[PDB]
This record gives structure tokens, C-alpha cells and sequence, in this order.
């Protein structure tokens, strides 16, 4: 009774998440011990999507950062989809880092996210649900790699036989998440490649600033809320939206919002923007994200703390990480309304170096390492 | 044997009872005091437990699998994911980030 299986090959373990489709469980291959994730969807659902997703995943298989489907089918009253076990989502890690990412991490993420979207588009699909929650790090030695999930709203944007782009259509309903939805999605215009990239832009700005200007708008109904987010999006300039950020972000948003409906994005131009920014800031390609260094610093500190024996405790760990890796941790400043230069941003390196730390005894121990 | 809402619920109750009460190591990251700090269980189970105290196995294998899954069924197999290759279409993963010092 404690041995519950899917596809006769996988064993269900700990619940690791819960979506609108249903729940997600850790699992293991019974023969190899390989770790998997198992998604269960009740056949009683009014909006079944797991069958559809499994076909889109299989169609996209082989792309870098596309989860591999191991199995899909019925098990009792559920449909079950077995895929690669992945790590936390970028929204999860955003919370881990107390909801600000450094420029180095935002750039590292942007570059991988560009490749994922470019790959999906090259397979004739648009994702249509771009948000931090749908990008996940791998586990083990896949832990440096961003993966994309949730193809429930994805659709083909061009006909296979003719490569004819889908027709421009209106009156379409807003089907994704409102916070990251493109303006044209609010207008009820058919989404195309440009909309995935515009939404990605909103995600990147959100990572930098901690929030987007259309969060926290209050409304009496759902349609009211969507419309108010729409009006906010329509009326914030790219200049305003990207204030305080390197000019690259504004250039990215202006490009994406300027794309015609059926136009192929210049993905290489977008990547070059951020690659060049990374070079200007002299960020080393070392595969160290904010959370990489925070997790490591925390483990090392807490172990020393234990030998010796909140947000404040986290902030102390963050301060220590920033002193140890001073060239890695550069942040957006809420006060800035201009676009900082690379030298201006790199001033924070010196700040991080000289940042005072609270605990004398523990530090002496960390030094003596 | 058959997958039902009720069998699933009962399995999860046993798993979480072991998880909450019976992980008997003394590792800071495994501890209930560490877990109490985090709100999103995936940041613990799929992120902090990627770390390795003994530099051979991660904590999900050395501790979670030992005190939870193995406690439920001794034959419950979990591989060592750190013994896998650095795979061709994946970003380089610096293994040092997992190796807990001291
Ligand atoms: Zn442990």
C-alpha cells in the first residue's frame, strides 16, 4: 500500500508541488533508481492538459533544457506524466534570494532563456505562458542549466506544409499569467513570437527591481484587474519601465515591442546585448548564480555556528557572501532614475569589499578556514 | 496497488511523518530548524539537499533516502546523481559548490 507505481516502472514518493492541473511528486525508476518527477492529473478535470503537454514535450525533445518525457498514460483515476526530476523554479530561487537578483545572475539567466525560446520557436511553437515559475534549474550536474516547462498553452505559430504564419486575429482571450502578459495579449490580439520575448523582458525587469509597476492594482472583478494591468502596461514608457537599469534592458524592450506580428526576432542581436553587458562588467563565466554562492556561504556559516554553540539571519549571510564574492554581487538601486554605466555599477564591488560584518567570533573562524 | 486519491494521501502522510520527525542526522541543512526557515519545500528538498556533507553523496541520498524512503521500504532504490557524467548538452556544473567545507 506504500508502494504506488506509475507506468509499472516508476515509484511515487514525496509531493513536491501543486498546480492548477494537479500535483507533482518526486519519484524513482524502480530498476535504475533514477530520480524523476511525476505529474498527476485527475480525469475529472474540466481543462485537461497533461496529454497535450506530453505530446508537445515529445515533439520538442532533444532541445537543450527541454525536459525528457519518460512516460505518459492513465493510472487509476489519473493521467500521469513522468519527466526528468528538475530543481526549483526561478520564482522559487527568487524567493530564496529575497526577491532581488544581481545583474550577473539576471544576465546569466537571460542568455539561457533566450536560447530556450529560440529553440521552441525554431520548432514552430510559441510558449504563451512565459513566467519565472516555468523556468527550472536542473538537479545534480544539470544544476547549471535552465529548463523550460508547462506547454499547456503552447501552440504552433506556422503551418507545417507551407510555413505560412498563423493569420492576424483579434478578440482572443488572455489565457496566461496577467503579470507577464504582453500588451497585445491584453488587447486580445493573437500571440506570436514577439509576445514570448516581450514577456521574457518583463520577467527580467522583475528579477532586477523586485516587482513590476502593474502589481498591486486593486479591482472589483477579474476582468477589471486584467484591464487595469493592461492600462498600466499601455501607459508606462520603456524609459520609465527600465529606469535604473543598464540601457541594454530598455533596448531589449523597445526592440520586442516594435516587432511586427509575423516577424522573426533577431535572437542573436538580443543575446549580444547582454553578452556585451556581461563583458563590460567583467563578469567571469564561472556558472555561479546568486543562489550558488548564498547556499554555499550559508552551509559553511551554519556549520561553524553549530560548532560555536529569519530575514536578519539571511541578510547577514548575504553580507558575508557579498564580501567573499565582491565582483559578483551588483544590484539595481531604487533611487536610480538614470541608466548606470558599467563603472558606476562596479562601484558596488568596493562597497561589498568594505561591508562591515556583525559577528566577530564566527568571522574569525571563517577566516581561519 | 491501484493509484487512488486515498492511497496517495496515506502514502504522503507516512512520508511526511518520517520527514518531519525522523531525519536523525545532525546536519544543519537537514535539520528541522533549517527547514522552519524556508517556505517553499522545493528550496529544501531539491536545492539545499543537493549539497554533500561527505563529498560522495548529496543529502537527499545520504539522509532523506535513508530516514524516509528506506524506512518505508528497504528496497527503495535511489541512484547517486553526482556520479553521472557532465552531459554534452548541459551547462558546466562546478561540483565544488556542493562540497560542504569542514
Ligand atoms: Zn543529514
Amino acid at each position: 500500500a506504500m508502494d504506488l507505481r506509475v507506468g509499472r516502472k516508476f515509484r511515487i514518493g514525496r509531493k513536491i508541488g501543486s498546480g492548477s492541473f494537479g500535483d507533482i511528486y518526486h519519484g524513482t525508476n524502480l530498476i535504475s533508481g533514477e530520480e524523476v518527477a511525476i505529474r498527476l492529473e485527475s480525469i475529472r478535470s474540466r481543462h485537461p492538459q497533461l496529454d497535450y503537454e506530453s505530446r508537445v514535450y515529445r515533439y520538442l525533445s532533444g532541445g537543450v533544457g527541454i525536459p525528457f518525457i519518460r512516460w505518459f498514460g492513465r493510472e487509476g483515476e489519473y493521467n500521469a506524466m513522468v519527466i526528468d526530476l528538475l530543481g526549483p523554479s526561478l520564482e522559487d530561487l527568487f524567493n530564496y534570494c529575497h526577491r532581488r537578483f544581481s545583474f550577473k545572475t539576471v544576465i546569466m539567466l537571460a542568455l539561457q532563456m533566450f536560447c530556450r525560446i529560440q529553440y521552441i520557436h525554431g520548432r514552430s511553437f510559441i510558449h504563451r505562458d512565459i513566467k519565472p515559475d516555468n523556468f527550472l534549474m536542473g538537479v545534480g550536474r544539470r544544476g547549471s542549466t535552465v529548463h523550460v516547462i508547462d506547454f499547456g498553452l503552447s501552440k504552433k505559430y506556422r503551418d507545417f506544409n507551407t510555413h505560412r504564419h498563423i493569420p492576424y486575429r483579434e478578440n482572443k482571450s488572455l489565457t496566461g499569467t496577467a503579470r507577464y502578459a504582453s500588451v497585445n495579449t491584453h488587447l486580445g490580439i493573437e500571440q506570436s513570437r514577439r509576445d514570448d520575448l516581450e514577456s521574457l523582458g518583463y520577467v527580467l525587469i522583475y528579477f532586477c527591481k523586485g516587482s513590476l509597476p502593474w502589481q498591486g492594482l486593486k479591482a472589483t472583478t477579474k476582468k477589471q484587474k486584467y484591464d487595469r494591468i493592461m492600462e498600466k502596461k499601455l501607459n508606462v514608457s520603456v524609459e520609465t519601465l527600465c529606469s535604473g537599469l543598464p540601457l541594454e534592458f530598455q533596448e531589449y524592450m523597445a526592440y520586442c515591442k516594435n516587432l511586427k506580428f509575423d516577424e522573426k526576432p533577431d535572437y542573436l542581436f538580443l543575446a549580444r546585448l547582454f553578452k556585451d553587458l556581461s563583458i563590460k562588467l567583467e563578469y567571469h563565466n564561472d556558472h555561479l548564480f546568486d543562489w550558488t554562492m548564498l547556499r554555499y556561504t550559508k552551509a559553511m556559516v551554519e556549520k561553524q555556528r553549530d560548532l560555536l554553540i529569519k530575514s536578519e539571519t539571511f541578510n547577514k549571510i548575504k553580507l558575508l557572501a557579498m564580501k567573499k564574492f565582491p565582483t559578483h554581487f551588483h544590484y539595481y538601486k531604487n533611487e536610480d532614475k538614470h541608466n548606470p554605466s558599467p563603472e558606476e555599477i562596479k562601484q558596488q564591488t568596493i562597497l561589498n569589499n568594505n561591508a562591515a560584518s556583525s559577528l566577530p567570533e564566527e568571522l574569525l573562524n571563517a577566516l581561519d578556514k | 496497488e491501484c493509484l487512488t486519491r486515498s492511497n496517495l494521501k496515506k502514502l504522503q502522510e507516512k512520508i511526511f511523518d518520517r520527514e518531519l520527525n525522523d531525519i536523525a542526522c545532525d546536519h544543519c541543512l537537514c535539520s528541522t530548524e533549517n527547514r522552519r526557515d524556508i517556505k517553499y519545500s522545493r528550496l529544501w528538498f531539491l536545492f539545499e539537499l543537493e549539497m554533500s556533507e561527505n563529498w560522495n553523496e548529496n543529502l537527499r541520498l545520504s539522509c532523506y533516502n535513508k530516514y524516509v524512503y528506506s524506512a518505508i521500504d528497504e528496497s527503495w532504490k535511489m541512484e547517486n546523481i553526482l556520479l553521472k557524467e557532465q552531459e554534452k548538452h548541459y551547462e558546466y556544473f562546478p561540483i565544488g559548490q556542493l562540497l560542504i567545507p569542514n
